[PDB]
This record gives C-alpha cells, sequence and structure tokens, in this order.
C-alpha cells in the first residue's frame, strides 16, 4: 500500500484541494481577450494533445500545459499569432516538471513548423515563469482521478480509462468547464466512466473522502454528460483518436448512455 | 519576488551545487544573512533546468521549521538568484568535527525528530525528497536542522507512477531501488533518514557501497538477505538474481551496538525490507525512542 501512500493520501487530498483553488484560472477570461477565443484555444490544446501522443508525454504533462496556459492568459494579453507560443512554452514547462525525459527544446521549436524560433521559445518559457512566479505544482483532473480510482470495488481498467478521456474532453472546452475545479470534474468523470461500463454510481466512500454528492456533481455531470454524446461531431478530434488506442483500451469507442437517472 | 542584487553585499563562497555555486550574502537593509545560488541561464541552452523548475516551485509550498526557507527568486534575463535563508553548517561536517567527542543522545535525537517533523511535512505535501544524506541538512545555532538541497525532489501523485530511477546519492539508496522496482514512494526517504540515524550514532556511514552491486550486498550482510517471506514480490524484481548470496540477519544489537533498545527498535522500523512495512515519517513522531526528547543547542 505504500505506493498508496496510506499515512499520507488523506492530508495530500486536503492539500491538493486548496491548492486547486489558488492555482484556478479566472473563469470570464476570454471575454477580456481581444483576439483570441474559446474556440482558438480549442485547437490550441487539441494541438497539445497530438503533441503529447507524438512524444509520447504523461496525461499529467498535458493537464499541467493547459493549467499554465489558462493562468497565464488569466492576467496576459495575447495576439492569434502568438497563442501557440504561450502553448509550445506551457507543453516545455510542464515537461521539464513531470516527465522523466523531457524532449528537447529543440524539439519543441521543431513542432511548431519554424513558426517560432528558439530564442522566443526559451524567451517566452521565461516570461511564463515570471507571470505563474514558479507556482507550477498545480493540481490537475488526473491527481484526483487516480485517487478516487483507488475507490473500485473491484478495479477496472476500463473505467479508469474512460474516466481520463472524459476529463481531457474537459481541456478542450473553456466554456463551460473553466468554471469547475479538477476535483469536481474528476468527480464526474469517474461517475459517467463507472456508470457507462458498470451501471455503477459515485460512490458511499468518495462522498466521504470529497463531501462531494451526485447532487453537488449535477451540473458538471449534466455539462460532461452532454460533452460525451456530442464528441463525435466536435470539431477537435485528436483525444477521441488517442482513446482509440488499446493503450487507453479503446474506450473512446464506447457508446454514451442515452440517459444518466440523476 | 521582493528583491534586487544591489541590496546584498556578498560575504564569502559556502559551497558549490548542481547550478553552480552558492554565497553567503548579507541583506543590507535590514541585516538578514543569506545563502545565494546562482543558477546561471545565459550558460543554458534549454533554458531553465529542470532541476530549478522544480526545485523553485516545491519549495515555494513547503514552509516548515525544518525545511529550508526560499526567501526570494530574483529573475534577471540572463541569470537567477535563488535567496535561501543562511544556516551555518551541514551535518556531515558537524559529525566530522565531533569526530573524538562523539554526538551527544539528546542532540541526535532531536535532531532526527526535527528531520522526521520535516520529512513528514514534504509527504503530507505530495512531495519526495529523494537525496536525503548528511550534507544536505542543515544546522544552525539555535539547535535547529533542516532538510536541504531539493534539487532532486519531485512532487508525486498518488498512486505514484513510475519516476527517474536511480536518485538517492548511493550510500543512503533505498533496496528497492537498487533491484531496479518500477514503483517507489515515501519509503524511500525513510531509508536515507534511517541511514542518516545510525550514522549520526557512530560518525561513519552505515552502508558505504563502491557500486550499485556492492551497496546491496553491504545492506544484505548486515540486515540479512531478503526471501519472499522478509519480502513478498523481492524474488521476482527487475534486479533480484537467484544467485545473490544468502546472508543471515545479524542482530541489530550488532548493527549499532551504542544503541539502547528504543533507538534500536526505530532504527529496525526504518530499515525494513518491505517498502509497505517501513515506518512512515508521521508515525516514527510517536516512537517510544523520542519520550523524552529537547531541543539543545549544538555542542561546538
Ligand atoms: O487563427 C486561428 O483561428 C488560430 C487558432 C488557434 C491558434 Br493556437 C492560433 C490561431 O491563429
Ligand atoms: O492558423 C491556424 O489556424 C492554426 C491552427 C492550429 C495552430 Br496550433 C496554430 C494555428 O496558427
Ligand atoms: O518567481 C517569483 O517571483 C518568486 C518569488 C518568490 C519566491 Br519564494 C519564489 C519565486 O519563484
Ligand atoms: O552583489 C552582487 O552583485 C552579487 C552577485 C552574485 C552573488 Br551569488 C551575490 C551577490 O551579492
Ligand atoms: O540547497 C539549499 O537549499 C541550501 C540552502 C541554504 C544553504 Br546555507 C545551503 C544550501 O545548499
Ligand atoms: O552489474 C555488476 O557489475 C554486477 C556484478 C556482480 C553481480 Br552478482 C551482479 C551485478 O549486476
Amino acid at each position: 500500500g505504500v505506493n498508496e501512500v496510506p499515512d499520507y493520501h488523506e492530508d495530500i487530498h486536503t492539500y491538493l484541494r486548496e491548492m486547486e483553488v489558488k492555482c484556478k484560472p479566472k473563469v470570464g477570461y476570454m471575454k477580456k481577450q481581444p483576439d483570441i477565443t474559446n474556440s482558438m484555444r480549442a485547437i490550441l490544446v487539441d494541438w497539445l494533445v497530438e503533441v503529447g501522443e507524438e512524444y509520447k508525454l504523461q496525461n499529467e504533462t498535458l493537464h499541467l500545459a493547459v493549467n499554465y496556459i489558462d493562468r497565464f492568459l488569466s492576467s496576459m494579453s495575447v495576439l492569434r499569432g502568438k497563442l501557440q507560443l504561450v502553448g509550445t512554452a506551457a507543453m516545455l514547462l510542464a515537461s521539464k516538471f513531470e516527465e522523466i525525459y523531457p524532449p528537447e527544446v529543440a524539439e519543441f521549436v521543431y513542432i511548431t513548423d519554424d513558426t517560432y524560433t528558439k530564442k522566443q521559445v526559451l524567451r517566452m518559457e521565461h516570461l511564463v515563469l515570471k507571470v505563474l512566479a514558479f507556482d507550477l505544482a498545480a493540481p490537475t483532473i488526473n491527481q484526483f482521478l487516480t485517487q478516487y480510482f483507488l475507490h473500485q470495488q473491484p478495479a477496472n481498467c476500463k473505467v479508469e480509462s474512460l474516466a481520463m478521456f472524459l476529463g481531457e474532453l474537459s481541456l478542450i472546452d473553456a466554456d463551460p468547464y473553466l468554471k469547475y475545479l479538477p476535483s469536481v470534474i474528476a468527480a464526474a468523470a469517474f461517475h459517467l466512466a463507472l456508470y457507462t461500463v458498470t451501471g455503477q454510481s459515485w460512490p458511499e466512500s468518495l462522498v466521504q473522502k470529497t463531501g462531494y454528492t451526485l447532487e453537488t456533481l449535477k451540473p458538471c455531470l449534466l455539462d460532461l454528460h452532454q460533452t460525451y454524446l456530442r464528441a463525435p461531431q466536435h470539431a477537435q478530434q485528436s483525444i477521441r483518436e488517442k482513446y482509440k488506442n488499446s493503450k487507453y483500451h479503446g474506450v473512446s469507442l464506447l457508446n454514451p448512455p442515452e440517459t444518466l437517472n440523476v | 519576488g521582493p528583491g534586487s542584487m544591489e541590496n546584498f553585499q556578498k560575504v564569502e563562497k559556502i559551497g558549490e551545487g548542481t547550478y553552480g555555486v552558492v554565497y553567503k550574502a548579507r541583506n543590507k537593509l535590514t541585516g538578514e544573512v543569506v545563502a545565494l545560488k546562482k543558477i546561471r541561464l545565459d550558460t543554458e541552452t534549454e533554458g531553465v533546468p529542470s532541476t530549478a523548475i522544480r526545485e523553485i516551485s516545491l519549495l515555494k509550498e513547503l514552509n516548515h521549521p525544518n525545511i529550508v526557507k526560499l526567501l526570494d527568486v530574483i529573475h534577471t534575463e540572463n541569470k537567477l538568484y535563488l535567496v535561501f535563508e543562511f544556516l551555518h553548517q551541514d551535518l556531515k561536517k558537524f559529525m566530522d568535527a565531533s569526530a573524538l567527542t562523539g554526538i551527544p543522545l539528546p542532540l541526535i535525537k532531536s535532531y532526527l525528530f526535527q528531520l522526521l517533523q520535516g520529512l513528514a511535512f514534504c509527504h503530507s505535501h505530495r512531495v519526495l525528497h529523494r537525496d536525503l544524506k548528511p550534507q544536505n541538512l542543515l544546522i544552525n545555532t539555535e539547535g535547529a536542522i533542516k532538510l536541504a538541497d531539493f534539487g532532486l525532489a519531485r512532487a508525486f501523485g498518488v498512486p505514484v507512477r513510475t519516476y527517474t530511477h536511480e536518485v538517492v546519492t548511493l550510500w543512503y539508496r533505498a533496496p528497492e531501488i537498487l533491484l531496479g522496482c518500477k514503483y517507489y514512494s515515501t519509503a524511500v526517504d525513510i531509508w536515507s533518514l534511517g541511514c542518516i540515524f545510525a550514522e549520526m550514532v557512530t560518525r561513519r556511514a552505515l552502508f558505504p557501497g563502491d557500486s550499485e552491486i556492492d551497496q546491496l550486498f553491504r545492506i544484505f550482510r548486515t540486515l540479512g538477505t531478503p526471501d519472499e517471506v522478509v519480502w513478498p514480490g523481492v524474488t521476482s524484481m527487475p534486479d533480484y538474481k537467484p544467485s545473490f548470496p544468502k546472508w543471515a540477519r545479524q542482530d541489530f544489537s550488532k548493527v549499532v551496538p551504542p544503541l539502547d533498545e528504543d533507538g534500536r527498535s526505530l532504527l529496525s522500523q526504518m530499515l525494513h525490507y518491505d517498502p509497505n512495512k517501513r515506518i512512515s515519517a508521521k508515525a516514527a513522531l510517536a516512537h517510544p525512542f523520542f519520550q523524552d526528547v529537547t531541543k539543545p543547542v549544538p555542542h561546538l
């Protein structure tokens, strides 16, 4: 059980709950951005998903990068021709934080198709570190999910993989997801994955841990349920393609439930 | 943050780390003595080193009396200055200075208790230190000891994922790392502190190996070669070999002869083979060994 740190998992959970509020982006940031939109952010995140697949980055890395991007964009006005520079520097910082083997800077320049120079990437890296004041150890959807997964009776790979796909889907669409905390999207995704695969519900045990009920998760669940139904038609498709892979049990091929009874 | 290099007066070099040199400096307005750690980014072609990204981001969130305090990070276009609180000495130098005196037991007990407080705080904040050794533990004139050098630290998730193999300075490295296990956890930091405990008592390293295999063999010869009974799964581990010599476990009374019953009990629980049975820093705080713990100033 030491891999699941029995003596610390509650302290850690409590701490992440505090930190997620501190690391939260401004829910309405995109209205104050003159030149970029939810739609361009969707394109960027979808690209970052592909980059993560291309370089075999952790999912956690992708989630960190998105956190860094939304917090920067919460205080820094950005022209559309620089959105991708912010994104690349965000992915670089996330990789150095989270990866055993981050890709070299040159590789990050390469994936931008020489839109930007090595000097621009590195200059943006510093800028992002300055705006975030090095607050990089942000709670993600994934960090909550992996704890919630411990409450399965018994563990189910399809439930796990489907929850990760659903949480990843939420990264794409700042409206509505910017309004929910990582721990709440994770709860919605976990309940929705569990319901889809086994027909079961958000367990008592996770009510004990999180304080969240199906009642409190309802709004987010209704959003996530709609995102799931509409996912085949969404303009951005990289996550569905990714979660076709056997690494993730092909869960993007599972049918969403038509109704939740919630 | 709220800083500038013109308000600092360099005093002397105190060290050299992963980024270059640490200086003792003095804040000329407040009087505060600090350690500056210069991170040259001009000599960096991959921009800010990941070591620094982890050290800074992690230390920002670790506010605790037994963790060294990062006061500020001064950002220049070519240079990064990490401003830490100043501590006078590391535990290694103190042990060498205590050569033929010994460290009095009240001070060993105080130091171990504080180290456990510091480490428990790390683990409660999803942080693994991954390089606990006496050179990285700083002491002041008031009796405090603090975890330092977070250059190899990492933020973990629950459950842990696979992280960097071959962390921890060799003499302080846990058996599960030496055996190439897919996963390691907070238990690796306890193993290090256990070695440090023994070392504070004897003034010499408990397992001074010259190689990964020699390190493991030294451990085995002291604690006995682990089998499935003491440590389920050990015989399956990637770098476990059935040809490994099978040494009998020696009585812990002979591992650190000067240690009392309580001390031995605690040491044994820190150095348990099985990471799952090894004591946590949180639980160790309650061990009877600390019943009479105080916080005396160092004796030198
Ligand atoms: O012009 C766009 O719509 C656009 C979208 C996403 C990114 Br990243 C950059 C762009 O320029
Ligand atoms: O111009 C575009 O539409 C565009 C699309 C995706 C990315 Br990433 C950057 C872009 O600039
Ligand atoms: O980047 C910053 O401004 C900063 C300020 C203070 C501390 Br402590 C760490 C930092 O990284
Ligand atoms: O005063 C300076 O300019 C200075 C430069 C480098 C270091 Br490390 C400490 C300092 O105080
Ligand atoms: O590495 C550190 O955190 C550190 C802090 C303070 C002193 Br004095 C030396 C150090 O090495
Ligand atoms: O790697 C080595 O050098 C080595 C030497 C001896 C034995 Br037994 C196992 C080893 O792995």
